[PDB]
């Protein structure tokens, strides 16, 4: 429970920022069984990245989002895991930083923003 | 310009996350520190639930890092672990800790 | 708003020049007012410098210093009050560089010696180097900056070249 | 139908405005906000009351420790009614309250639940309490505990007059020309005049004359923090010191950063200065680094803190913990209160000292203390919330004390006996009647004149009285600047109408179209703002991006941004399309690269038009057209298409006194195209237009004919004397 | 113009020190063993009065401020006749009324005072 596992920590790992609602929807336990839930598409120039959700999921969530690059080079960030003093194991080093925004092409954006309006009106202080 | 590569999106089940509690390990430095050379294995990590800060000390005691919990990180980060098939599995983030070197 | 009105002599009443001499002789003049750059600089070896401008002034006094100054070469501080002095402010108060710059200043406490140029140089540069005995303690001698910043502040603030106190302006 | 707009259309829009809002809408809206929302939260703040009675260890049977829990629930409000001495209950109407010297008020009902926990007090072990008894009468009408009586303002939501038609008002014998907006206390009509206040959560930099060593001051009120710069300009000695609450001696800023969690010295200057090239900034910060470098220890500073407390001789570790807790508990509470938010506090302190030092380097000036954009108006709502909070706190304290008393005698307490319902009623009635805004015991030092008896001498006098604001500065105070008229009063305050004597300038009257904001939650705004590409303040590095816009929300810095123009365009798109209510203010300062968002309550705003560039006409023009005016006429004659219809279509916009700093307005509409002397203004990038200049006047001065052919003091004198004419004050 | 120098070990600013046997200046960090060799006898500087030309301040995206006036003067570089103009944004008491022009297209700064 002391040594660090670096045998497979050489691979670079993406750093992506997900929206609060999308991230919370992706914390579902039932979908954690290695299920293929989505896919990514990278432009030839790499400026535009599109995340497309698989049709296996319910139609209540938008199936298209876009990605933007924050830093072209990302250094001094590492990804680790800790398991049962606890045994820790580094996973890798971070390569790029990206942030997710909703896609205009998918109409469901409006719907969730509609829900956003539903969030805005109810709460008061 | 429409060529794209395919990375399937997988996940890690509950049976693996139950005994694997994740914690974001952040080191504060101006230099690219790697444990392959800057840390002499094995390393001793302990707490001397968040009242006791983390302490990571080398075998020789030369590299001692003290880690504190930074709260209010409203960004719920995710861990993208690469499997043998090239797919990415999601791991939710529980806590984030920032480490600084002892004087 | 206190004030004071001064009427000149009958002979000097109609001419502007004696009036300006009196005006200079009344207003309060202090060192901090007459330095466009009274810059605290490192002066480790005052024998030579990197700046070409002060190099010309160097050989002037190094061929113009007495034997006692030659002995006291080591007393000059490892820091310098390097005075780039504004020409206009110096000439406004009819202030001669040498006499006013050094006579009163060294007479007051024998605290600060100077290497100074004649007013003809394009850049009026004075080198104010304080004078201390070599008998100073080792702990004291180590803390050069600690004594000299304090004495430099007490030097700018508390030295009166010419004038009378409390009179801010004369018009 | 795509034609421009003439002044007739301006008067049409104003007619719609008054047909929709009214002249007394501000009081009614504040009261509705208070009754619907704030009242629930005031009780929900302190729902749980706990008694922990340990075992006295007298006998074995007395070894059980007890816990008593009291919780509160919903609030129900009835329509006003009265119970006579005979015990009969009948609904109370304003006529009976007026004639019989009653008090127009209603009753308040709150749900109460009780729990009892019992544990075995074993020495050396933690007490483990278990649920045994829980009294909750939510299934019966007996669960509603009567708590007190609350006065009701006329024509508000609860009052019977709200939905009365003209024949209803006649049969009940109302004046149809009555507007509401006042209480009936002891059978006399009372009104609350707006009270002016200086805003909070805004850093302000001041200056001092120099007989004293002080040179500059930076203030913030959230709890107050003073970070002072001592040392005259041009001298070698620079000192920057902060004055924390419950610390007397004070300690420098580098010590604060060391204690806060930023150990390396190089990071201090990255926190303070955001431009690497500037050398004067670092030159002024050098002595702070030099002095703070001696101690790399938090604990010496914490020992400094510990000594100055009232208790003396405390052990060192307890002093360490105490000084540690002071920072997260009392140091800048308006940012956060919970643990672990240190980066935000460090950056905010850096920003404050940066602004102080910027003012110290003559790049900017002192903050103007007269600017009307830095002042809030408290209506009936906030004042009632204040008093209700105080009285509820006292009442629950009394309940706890009595329940402890009856526990001492081992007697069960009746919840209908522990409550002294007369406290709330007596306090509210006394405050509203006398006007002294405070407790009966401490009324001498409280604010006065907050509640005044309505003036019914003439109708215009009632109108002028229900639209009055008081600036609580000593009316014998010789400060001339608050008295004088200021450039920021254009359109929000009547310039003509002011009293004479000791209240000259201190008493203000609003214009015909200066409303006030109610209040709204900032959380959805922050969530959306982070959604659309905002980097959090935790991951901000000055050197990676030194050209980053800062983002504020109600005066707390949440982070930075890189491309602000599209964010402002999208935000204003959403504000104009109804995704956000238009009472929110959103300013951008290009010169300092700043964004400010305000959602608080107490801001005066006025309507304005919208100018957009039409390419078909090749130049700018208003969004309003002749079709909209025709629709307005159709709806007005039909008395649909209302003022809110204009608002939600992005045709008009509400502007406060702060956003006005970053706009351009064409006063006449014909001034937007390419007797007296009217000059053609050189501007060509217009953004808004004046609906009509006449509205910059109040209600008193809206009766003088040809007021601009008069000397101004004459207009003031007639605005005074217009309240002593004899006429029909009411038609009944 | 004296510049702060940070130690390469712990980012602390380097304090000066002297070497008597070699008579040379060094910069040392009081917390660690790092010592670096001074390149000039200029370590500190204290000016009194600032002979700074007045500056237009922040210029980035200044053309989108709609409360800023306009002029039809001709650009000395790109020969454009549309620009923004404003007074000096430094708030000294004795500043003169000398204008500053920022071109719309090439973002070039110039002044109305063409002193040779």
């Amino acid at each position: 429970s002391l040594d660090l596992d670096l045998e497979r920590s050489n691979r670079q790992v993406w750093l992506v920022r997900l929206p609060m609602f999308l991230a919370e929807k992706w914390r579902d336990r039932n979908n954690l069984h290695g299920q293929e839930l989505g896919k990514i598409r990278i432009n030839k120039d790499g400026s535009k990245i599109t995340l497309l959700l698989n049709e296996n999921d319910n139609d209540s969530i938008p199936h298209e989002y876009d990605l933007e690059l924050t830093k072209k080079v990302v250094e001094n960030e590492y990804v680790f895991t800790e398991q049962n003093p606890k045994k820790t194991a580094i996973v890798g080093t971070v390569c790029h930083e990206c942030q997710v925004m909703p896609s205009m092409n998918d109409p469901n954006y409006h719907k969730i923003v509609e829900q956003r309006r539903n969030i805005v009106k109810l709460n008061n202080k | 310009p429409n060529e794209y590569n395919e990375f399937p999106l997988r996940a890690i089940p509950k049976e693996d996350l139950e005994n694997m509690r994740t914690h974001l390990l952040k080191f504060q430095s101006k230099k690219k520190i790697n444990p392959v050379t800057d840390f002499h294995l094995p390393v001793r990590l302990h707490r001397k639930e968040e009242f006791y800060p983390w302490v990571m000390e080398d075998f020789d005691g030369y590299n001692t890092w003290v880690g504190s919990y930074e709260a209010g990180n409203s960004d719920s980060y995710v861990l993208l672990s690469v499997e043998d098939d090239g797919s990415f599995t999601m791991i939710p983030a529980d806590k984030v800790y920032k480490f600084t070197a002892r004087n | 708003t206190p004030s004071l009105t001064v009427y000149l002599e009958p002979g000097h009443a109609a001419d502007q020049e004696q009036a300006k001499l009196i005006r200079s002789a009344i207003e309060h003049t202090t060192l901090k007012s007459v330095t466009i750059a009274s810059e605290i600089y490192y002066d480790p070896d005052p024998r030579s410098t990197v700046i070409p401008e002060d190099e010309e002034i160097i050989q002037l006094h190094f061929s113009l210093l007495d034997e006692e100054a030659e002995q006291s070469f080591d007393q000059q501080s490892p820091w310098l009050l390097r005075l780039e002095l504004d020409r206009a402010a110096m000439n406004d108060k009819d202030l001669t560089m040498g006499q006013v710059g050094e006579r009163i200043k060294q007479t007051f406490k024998n605290d600060l010696f100077v290497i100074w140029s004649e007013d003809n140089d394009e850049k009026l540069i004075i080198r104010c180097r304080v004078v201390r005995p070599k008998s100073l303690d080792a702990e004291t001698e180590a803390e050069e900056d600690h004594m000299l910043k304090k004495i430099e502040n007490t030097m700018l603030e508390n030295i009166t070249l010419r004038g009378v106190e409390n009179i801010e302006r004369v018009v | 139908e795509s034609a421009p707009i003439t002044a007739e259309d301006s008067w049409a829009v104003i007619s719609a405005f008054f047909r929709e809002k009214g002249l007394v809408s501000q009081q009614l809206d504040s009261f509705n906000q208070f009754v619907d929302y704030t009242l629930q939260d005031i009780i929900c703040e302190d729902s749980t009351l706990i008694l922990e009675q340990l075992a006295q260890h007298t006998t074995e049977s007395d070894n059980i420790s007890r816990k008593y829990e009291i919780s509160f629930g919903k609030i129900y409000v009835t329509k006003p009614m009265v119970n006579e001495s005979d015990g009969v209950t009948h609904a109370l109407y304003p006529q009976e309250a007026r004639l019989r010297n009653l008090t127009y008020s209603s009753g308040l009902f709150v749900d109460v639940k009780k729990r009892t926990y019992e544990a075995i007090d074993v020495p050396g072990r933690e007490l483990k309490y278990e649920l045994i008894a829980e009294e909750s009468e939510d299934d019966s009408e007996s669960g509603k505990v009567f708590i007190g009586r609350l006065p009701i303002m006329l024509r508000s939501k609860n009052c019977y007059l709200s939905e009365a038609t003209e024949s209803d008002l006649y049969k009940l014998k109302e004046c149809p020309f009555d507007m509401g907006g006042y209480f009936i206390i002891n059978g006399s009509e009372k009104v609350l005049i707006a009270q002016e206040r200086s805003a909070g959560n805004i850093v302000q930099v001041f200056k001092k004359a120099a007989p004293s060593p002080i040179s500059h001051v930076a203030e913030i009120r959230s709890s107050t923090l003073q970070v002072k710069l001592y040392g005259r300009e041009g001298s070698s000695a620079r000192t920057i010191k902060a004055t924390l609450p419950y610390i007397k001696q004070d300690i420098p800023i580098v010590i604060i950063f060391r204690a806060l969690g930023i150990i390396p010295d190089g990071e201090i200057l990255e926190h303070i200065c955001y431009d690497v090239n500037d050398w004067q900034m670092l030159e002024m910060l050098k002595p702070c680094v030099e002095d703070g470098f001696v101690i790399q220890d938090r604990e010496t500073a914490l020992d400094f803190i510990g000594r100055r407390g009232t208790a003396l001789g405390i052990k060192k570790e307890k002093r360490i913990q105490y000084a540690k807790d002071i920072l997260q508990k009392e140091f800048l509470p308006h940012i956060t209160q919970l643990e672990g938010f240190e980066s935000r506090k460090a950056f905010f302190l850096g920003y404050m000292i940066n602004r102080l030092l910027l003012c110290a380097l003559d790049r900017k000036d002192q903050d103007d203390r007269d600017h009307f954009g830095k002042k809030r108006l408290d209506l009936a709502g906030p004042l009632l919330a204040q008093l209700f909070k105080t009285l509820f706190k006292k009442l629950t304290k009394d309940i706890f004390r009595y329940m402890q008393r009856t526990v001492e005698e081992a007697h069960d307490f009746n919840m209908k006996l522990a409550i002294n319902a007369k406290t709330i009623t007596s306090g509210l009635k006394y405050a509203l009647a006398t006007g002294n805004w405070g407790e009966q015991k401490k009324a001498m030092s409280s604010r006065a004149g907050v509640s005044q008896v309505l003036n019914r001498y003439t109708y215009s006098s009632t109108l002028s009285h229900l639209r009055r604001t008081n600036t609580p500065i000593g009316r014998d105070g010789k400060l001339a600047k608050p008295r004088q008229l200021h450039n920021t009063h254009w359109g929000l305050v009547c310039p003509a109408e002011t009293p004479e004597g000791q209240a000259c300038g201190l008493v203000k009257n609003l214009s015909l179209m200066s409303c006030i904001s109610v209040g709204t939650d900032p959380m959805p705004i922050i969530t959306f703002l982070s959604e659309w590409g905002m980097e959090p303040l935790e991951d901000y590095v000055p050197h990676q991006s030194p050209d980053a816009t800062r983002v504020f929300v109600n005066g707390v810095w949440h982070g930075v941004h890189r491309n602000p123009a599209r964010l402002m365009e999208t935000l204003r798109t959403l504000r104009r399309k109804g995704d956000i209510n238009p009472e929110v203010s959103m300013i951008r300062d290009i010169r300092e690269k700043e964004l400010k968002i305000f959602t608080d309550a107490g801001r005066v705003y006025r309507p304005l038009f919208i100018v957009e560039d039409d390419e078909s006409l090749g130049h700018k023009e208003l969004k309003v057209r002749k079709g909209h005016i025709a629709k307005l006429m159709a709806t007005e004659y039909q008395d649909e298409y209302t003022w809110s219809s204009l608002l939600n279509e992005g045709l008009v916009e509400y502007i406060d006194a702060e956003e006005e700093e970053s706009i351009l307005i064409a006063m006449q509409p014909e001034d937007l195209e390419p007797k007296r002397i009217r000059v053609s203004h050189h501007a060509t990038t217009f953004t808004h237009c004046e609906i009509h200049p006449s509205m910059i006047l109040g209600v008193a001065a809206s009766i003088i004919p040809f007021p601009d052919h008069n000397q101004s003091p004459r207009n003031t004198y007639q605005s005074a004397m217009g309240k002593q004419a004899m006429g029909v004050f009411l038609t009944n | 113009m004296t510049t702060f120098r940070f130690c390469r070990d712990c980012n602390n600013m380097l304090y000066p020190r002297e070497d008597k046997e070699n008579n040379r200046l060094l910069f040392e960090c009081r917390t660690c063993s790092y010592v670096e060799e001074a390149g000039s006898p200029l370590v500190y500087r204290h000016e009194l009065i600032t002979n700074i030309g007045e500056t237009a301040g922040v210029v980035q995206d200044i053309g989108s401020d709609p409360t800023l006036p306009r002029s039809d003067r001709e650009c000395p570089k790109c020969h454009s006749r549309e620009n923004v103009f404003f007074q000096s944004q430094q708030r000294r008491k004795d500043t003169s009324m000398v204008l500053f022009f920022v071109c719309l297209s090439c973002s070039h700064i110039f002044t109305s005072d063409q002193k040779n």
